[PDB]
């Protein structure tokens, strides 16, 4: 499997010890797979990069940069983790801990970022020591783009504000993503550079194109092909935005590089590729919030 | 009473090595420099 | 020249004896043929 | 266990006085790595032969 | 313990340990004797906000 | 590990022999998936469409096509390269060779890129039998993304030639880290570009919807923010189109209960967020090292391990 073994600080109190005992199968990203860790290298507190602890984008960052492992075996004085990057394709199944919605006999299992549900909670924090630990949701990946694009939309309403997004049905029932009280100002301001980045990109992208179809296909082909299939649709596009907006090759084309790239960034952090899938076998096929759940590790 | 028992089991088995001891004001010290003895071609900086 | 390499079989038995130690890639080119393997390298055989 | 002065004259009286302390380990590992080329374990182990 | 690579297995090892300060106070001291060299240019560079 | 093996066939001269003995942990495209191969289907001879050498945004779309594979070892007689879209299955990782300027760190995912730097390229002519071999440059995505849209740019922009005056902007250089990065521009075919432009703008269409609209509201409000935060002063880029494109519901919504933002955003999330795989090869490898080494010097061997 590879097990990588963390190490459990000097004296902890009884009640941190025991906190860390219900900390197997949740997921730990571990930041090189050194075979010897420490455990303020994984905890939360290592995320910190500009001198601030980060927001949901500055983590969905990290969790694209390092390495998720689940933790398998916790044992005073050693974590013991596996990565979930490293061996064979549908190989080395782990135990994980379902969270939230029920993970059915597949999907693919994305950890995203905790703040997307109750925010603190699942902060696990160990005084003894003075660390603390944020374990991703294992969320399958329809279910969490759905998500992480419908917070991100709700963030666009908030943005200025003057259909509920709020309540998905997944299956079973009906999920509820308001926590109401100030939670939605907790989740709405650590989603807040994410909203950015993300109505930053396509405003940039739109009057990036609808300024440079025009000034483009009137200096062949691309001219013909361009507006045959674009009928109605990004003409149209063309002049209604340039009807409620105002309008450069040099700076176009310099612009287009720097969106291009800015685009395929967000790409990256967004659509939360799978880290792992669930395939069971005398097992209930359906994992119950809260309950271990075989995994593997290409979806 | 019987305290300060501590203890006296056996007397290892010792070996002449070579060291170099200083006597500095009233006790004797070993003396030593040790990059060039383990640190030496190892690419190890020296404490 | 291009090197004509490394003999590692007459290497297994040498001639005489290095007396020192230090990091040889500093002086990386005293030298026609050179190679640093850390541990072991397909080459050697 | 600690000294102890008889004083004399308006003072408090001193009581012999015996400090109890324990410290626990500090745990650590040391690392080495070496490693065999694939032509190396071929030889080694049987079958390029 | 050991794994696999582009070339072949891997072998580390490690063993624990464990250490404790004998004795009550101080038992090792340390002190500088000289400065080799700087290490920085004791210069001129401003900051930039 | 389903390797390929490719034959050197017959004479092979000592100086040449000597060339493929450093090219282990390079990269190959071979044109199949094969047990079986000659020589001559990897070498950049077979890279040649009817007539004519591709340009350096025709080999990444011949890099689009095949598949890329890392030279594992090299024997007498074959070359042994895993094809990594597809044979990626190995308990430990693969050695990748670091060629670039570049320097991998930990986690990067690594796409590969035609040689385009003017200080370096790699191409090792073989005298013996007629043929060579241009190494890919491994590179991060978002390095190796920022270079596509360079070259995407630079054919579209030399494209109808600017009308303006003939002094553009470079395009032409990067940054990455310190270490300017000068592209080669030397080159742009027409059917080279014209693909490249044609999935740029077909795609951008795409990610514009009906809720779309909803958003570009949001420009005046951006640059609100453009202006208060040293956030989002930053996101703005100096040369911002949207800058210039603030210097609007429209009713129009169709019975209320579909949520064209959320609508709006898959939209675009898919079609344009997906441009550095669609305009050039996606990573298929990223940096791991088991040592704990936490880069990858240029011209040392990055373990990799598979997709990002």
């Amino acid at each position: 499997c590879f097990e990588a073994d963390i190490a459990i600080p000097s004296g902890i109190s009884r009640p941190d010890a025991a906190a860390l005992q219900r900390c197997e199968g949740r997921v730990v990203f571990l930041p090189t797979i050194r075979r010897q860790l420490a455990l303020a290298d994984v905890a939360h507190e290592s995320f910190v990069s500009g001198g601030v602890s980060p927001d949901t984008l500055g983590l969905l960052l990290a969790y694209r940069r390092r390495f998720p492992a689940v933790i398998t075996r916790v044992l005073p004085t050693r974590i013991v983790a596996c990565p979930v990057d490293l061996g064979l394709t549908h190989a080395g199944t782990v135990n994980l801990r379902n969270t939230s919605p029920v993970d059915l006999c597949n999907g693919d299992p994305v950890s995203l970022v905790p703040p997307v549900f109750e925010g603190q909670a699942t902060d696990v924090r160990l005084e003894s020591l003075d660390l603390t630990l944020r374990f991703p949701v294992p969320l399958p990946t329809p279910l969490a783009r759905e998500i992480v694009a419908r917070l991100v939309a709700r963030g666009i309403r908030d943005l200025n504000p003057d259909p509920d997004l709020n309540v998905l049905y997944y299956n079973g029932a009906r999920l509820s993503l308001v926590a109401d009280v100030q939670q939605l100002a907790s989740v709405n301001t650590e989603l807040r550079s994410l909203v950015l980045n993300m109505v930053y990109s396509i405003t940039e992208g739109t009057t990036l194109i609808l300024t440079l179809i025009p000034r483009l296909l009137a200096l062949g082909y691309v001219n013909a092909l361009l507006q045959m299939q674009s009928v109605t649709r990004e003409a149209a596009q063309l002049i209604h935005p340039e009807a409620p907006m105002l309008m450069r090759r040099l700076p176009l084309y310099e612009a287009l590089v720097a969106w291009l790239a800015h685009a395929g960034q967000l790409g990256d952090i967004l659509a939360l590729a799978p880290a792992v899938r669930v395939c069971t076998f005398d097992g209930a096929a359906v994992v119950q919030s809260g309950d271990m759940a075989p995994v593997i590790r290409y979806p | 009473n019987r305290e300060t028992l501590d203890e006296l089991e056996s007397a290892p088995q010792t070996t002449r090595v070579r060291a170099d001891l200083v006597a500095i004001g009233d006790r004797l010290v070993f003396l030593e420099a040790l990059e060039k003895r383990i640190y030496a071609a190892t690419n190890v900086p020296y404490p | 020249r291009d090197p004509p390499g490394y003999r590692y079989a007459a290497a297994m038995v040498p001639t005489g004896s290095i007396l020192s130690t230090i990091e040889v890639a500093s002086h990386r080119r005293l030298f026609d043929f050179f190679a640093r393997v850390r541990s072991d390298e397909n080459s050697l055989y | 266990h600690q000294p102890l002065i008889a004083r004399d004259g308006p003072h408090p009286v001193e009581q012999p006085v015996h400090n109890y302390m324990t410290k626990v380990i500090d745990r650590r590992a040391l690392n080495a790595a070496f490693s065999l080329a694939t032509e190396a374990i071929a030889l080694l182990t049987g079958e390029a032969l | 313990a050991r794994h696999e690579t582009g070339g072949g297995v891997n072998f580390t090892l490690t063993q624990p340990r464990g250490n404790v300060d004998l004795g009550v106070g101080y038992t090792a001291v340390a002190a500088t004797a000289t400065v080799r060299n700087p290490v920085t240019d004791m210069g001129n560079l401003p900051q930039n906000f």
